[PDB]
């Protein structure tokens, strides 16, 4: 789960800045009334609790992606480049998207199909 | 968007080598030749009727700075029954140029046997009120007929706020008609 | 009775002759030949032939000159057959043509 | 269990429409000279469209599915022509002059025509008409299978693909958004809009350009080929800026020759 | 103040800016505009390196973990498999619906 | 009859409509679904 660690812990920093740009969007609309509209604080209040949230997150999943958990690493330089069980589940899963389209294409010549006679006379 | 104008002989040349120039112009720029096209109008006693090709089911009959109804075909006719003319009708007659969505014919103006003039005729297929578009008829015709010069017609309906369609065009016809039989 | 009219052959493009089987004159496609000198070379065709090798020869170029417009098309240009040039007398656009 | 009357009331009926249909279509046939030609032999009218592709129109008088919406179309065409006919369209609203089209006046006092605009009331027969609906359909089907099957060939820049919802007798629309495999959001430029109609495939791309693809099937495999090699050097300029770089960038078209 | 740190006072900044807690006196837009840019960019940019350093983890895992990898990719297949046939059930249920109206309206 | 057989008609072509829009969104999900790496 190490590397789901890193993947995760990345996609937080997505949703920091992500959060940090909508916070500004309410911050933007907001109208001060003249009203008791009300809302508005509401969700500038909710929606400020997840940046806390995430922020936490973020240390914790930093804390155990540096542990560094006996790992002897060598500097990206000529990292650059100048088992079986995950080919039965790719197997699997490749027949289930062709079974998919199959349903797909089928629904895609009903579709053309009653819009061609409808379409013709209604 | 009709714009009409009289381009003069230059003579130089003759009116239908004044013709051939202009077409050996026009198909310079480009311009695929449709169909021929061809107006014609009468006077009576006064009251104007013509014809045009482009609108062969319509009859248009105008008074000069008055009313100008579009009519069906079948309008000859009750003119027929109505003897309660003058022989002084003008056709004017050629070819038909198209250029991308441009429209341009040009005329050899015929009273009896004797050609009095050459009228060249454009039109912007899509428009609407000319006052917004006379724009770009000028910065066409100052290339075709330019030369000699357009002077703009359609304040003969830029006057107005906004409408346009096909009967201010045969209007301009017959004010180029009433300018073509005076003078030699 | 498809003809090709180039030697990399597309059938896709090529030329089809066709006889009605019910007038006996002939019909012919080639995919966007301008729908008016299919026509002229329709009326050709039909009356006699002998006339068959002048309009290959003359659709040689045409499929060449649509070869050439379709490859260009991706990029940034506007094809054209002539250009209104002054000076043809001397400079070498007088040569190729 | 409707009468046994009607039951062969309605028999009959249908058979005496399937063989008016046949009779209007093998006068077609004799007629109006279409583009492509055709054979009719006693009861098969056996036709080619794009080549590679038999049309046969059959009349199976006793004692597919592509062709069922080609069926039940033709059947609602015979019917419409009749009803022009005998319909409120041919009546005139003022006791009047005859029984126009009540646009054949409109093309009177409003100076309605020219060579285009009357033209546009003349008919364009009954055989032509399901030839290109054969035409389309078949076409149709052609991008989709080529588009897919590219689709299935690569699994590097996912062709992603969505159909409209409205798809008329005559041209139907598409989307194709190229994208990559977990960048989308970020990434996505190479988006186009072909419009699949009778004999041509019009594609619409993001940037601006309209392309005219023939009706082949090779020249839209390739268009889109052309189009995820772009996708793949665009993808990488937009993650560039995803964050993090500088680009001294690129030419679209030309790379150095 | 490894990198997180970083990030975490570049967003009290960019907010901090306005709110702290004293008499404003105009606002005068310019002052305001390069601020915010100066505020933002840095932000910007400690997120840029705290997806770097989060990259660079991931592929020296790659190098050296390869296990977990592609259990990575068992997992995200499996997901995918559920959520496939969570769809495709939604839609057959959807399917028998509009079938019994559809031959209902037959019926009718 | 008339006036009974066009309301017929038209019961039917409403519930045709309604049915080709709610098969057109599922059909717009899997549009979705269908297109999602197949690397396996």
């Amino acid at each position: 789960n190490t590397a789901s660690l890193c993947r995760i812990g990345q996609e937080t920093v997505q949703d920091i800045v992500y959060r940090t740009m909508e916070i500004f969007q309410l911050l933007r609309n907001m109208q001060l009334p003249n009203g008791t509209y009300q809302d508005r604080l509401t969700k500038l209040q909710d929606n400020l609790r997840q940046l806390s949230v995430l922020f936490r997150k973020l240390r914790l999943v930093y804390d155990k992606c540096n542990e560094n958990c006996g790992g002897m690493d060598p500097i990206p330089v000529e990292q650059l480049i100048p088992r079986r069980e995950i080919a039965e589940v790719n197997k699997k899963l490749k027949q289930k998207n062709q079974q998919l389209k199959q349903i797909m294409d089928q629904l895609r010549n009903l579709i053309w199909d009653i819009n061609a006679m409808l379409a013709m006379r209604n | 968007v009709t714009c009409v104008s009289q381009m003069p002989v230059a003579e130089g040349k003759s009116v239908q080598q004044t013709v051939e120039l202009l077409t050996r112009k026009l198909e310079m720029l480009g311009a695929e030749k449709q169909g021929t096209f061809c107006v014609d109008c009468e006077t009576y006693h006064l009251m104007y009727v013509m014809h045009n090709s482009e609108y062969p089911l319509s009859c248009f009959a105008l008074f000069e700075n008055g009313p100008c109804l579009i009519a069906d075909t079948n309008f000859d006719v009750l003119m027929v029954k109505l003897k309660g003319a003058k022989a002084s009708k003008i056709e004017t007659r050629g070819t038909r140029y198209q250029y991308c969505d441009f429209l341009v014919k040009v005329g050899t103006v015929t009273m009896g046997p004797s050609a009095r003039g050459i009228s060249v005729e454009v039109e912007y297929g899509p428009c609407v009120v000319a006052s917004d578009c006379w724009s770009l008829l000028l910065e066409f015709l100052q290339s075709f007929l330019g030369s000699h010069t357009p002077g703009a017609p359609a304040v003969f309906g830029n006057r107005h706020d906004a409408v346009y369609g096909p009967a201010d065009t045969m209007v301009q016809y017959m004010e180029l008609f009433n300018k073509i039989r005076k003078q030699q | 009775l498809v003809v090709p009219i180039l030697e990399p052959c597309g059938n896709s493009e090529c030329l089809h002759i066709f006889v009605d089987l019910h007038s006996g004159m002939f019909q012919l496609m080639l995919y966007g030949l301008d729908q008016a000198t299919l026509d002229d070379m329709e009326k050709s065709v039909n009356d006699d032939m002998k006339r068959i090798i002048p309009w290959i020869q003359q659709l040689k170029f045409w499929l060449g000159q649509q070869r050439c417009k379709q490859s260009i098309k991706h990029l940034p240009t506007i094809s054209s057959e002539t250009l209104q040039l002054s000076n043809y007398s001397t400079h070498p656009i007088g040569n190729l043509s | 269990g409707s009468p046994h009357w009607q039951t062969k009331l309605e028999a009959a009926q249908n058979v005496l429409l399937c063989k008016e249909i046949f009779a209007q279509l093998s006068r077609e046939a004799v007629q109006i000279k279409s583009q492509v030609p055709h054979i009719v032999v006693k009861n098969q009218i056996i036709s080619q469209p794009f080549p590679s592709l038999q049309l046969s129109i059959s009349l199976c008088h006793s004692s597919e599915d592509h062709l069922y919406v080609l069926e039940h179309n033709l059947h609602l065409l015979i019917r419409e022509f009749h009803k022009q006919t005998l319909s409120s369209i041919m009546m005139p609203h003022p006791a009047s002059a005859p029984f126009g089209h009540k646009r054949m006046r409109l093309s009177g006092p409003q100076a309605f025509d020219k060579n285009e605009i009357n033209s546009l009331q003349s008919s364009e027969g009954l055989l032509e008409k399901i030839i290109k609906q054969a035409k389309h359909i078949f076409l149709r089907s052609r991008a989709a299978a080529t588009i897919d099957s590219l689709a299935s060939r690569i699994e590097d820049p996912q062709i992603q693909a969505h159909w409209s919802n409205i798809n008329d007798v005559y041209e139907s629309s598409v989307k194709v958004l190229i994208t990559s495999q977990g960048y989308e959001q970020i990434c996505k430029s190479i988006q186009l809009q072909l419009n699949i109609g009778v004999e041509q495939i019009r594609v619409v791309h993001r940037d601006g350009r309209v392309i005219t693809l023939s009706y082949q099937e090779q020249e839209l495999q390739d268009f889109l080929l052309s189009q995820m090699s772009q996708h793949q050097v665009h993808a990488v300029q937009q993650l560039a800026k995803v964050m993090g770089w500088q680009v001294l960038s690129f030419s679209n078209h030309v790379g150095l020759g | 103040s490894t990198l997180v740190d970083e990030l975490e006072s570049s967003f009290e900044a960019c907010f901090a800016s306005l709110v702290s807690q004293d008499y404003v006196n105009g606002t005068d837009q310019e002052e305001i505009r390069t601020g915010v840019d100066q505020c933002i960019q840095k932000f910007l940019d400690i997120a840029r390196q705290t997806e770097c350093f989060f990259l660079q983890k991931r592929l020296q895992l790659s190098v050296q973990k390869p296990e977990q990898v592609i259990k990575e990719d068992v997992s995200e297949l499996r997901n995918e498999l559920q959520r496939k046939d969570a769809l495709v059930q939604k839609h057959l249920t959807k399917l028998r619906h509009w079938q019994q109206v559809l031959e209902d309206i037959n019926v009718q | 009859r008339n006036q009974q057989l066009r309301t017929l008609q038209e019961e039917c072509d409403r519930k045709l409509i309604t049915l080709r829009d709610e098969i057109s969104i599922d059909l717009y999900e899997l549009e979705e679904e269908y297109y999602s790496s197949s690397s396996s």
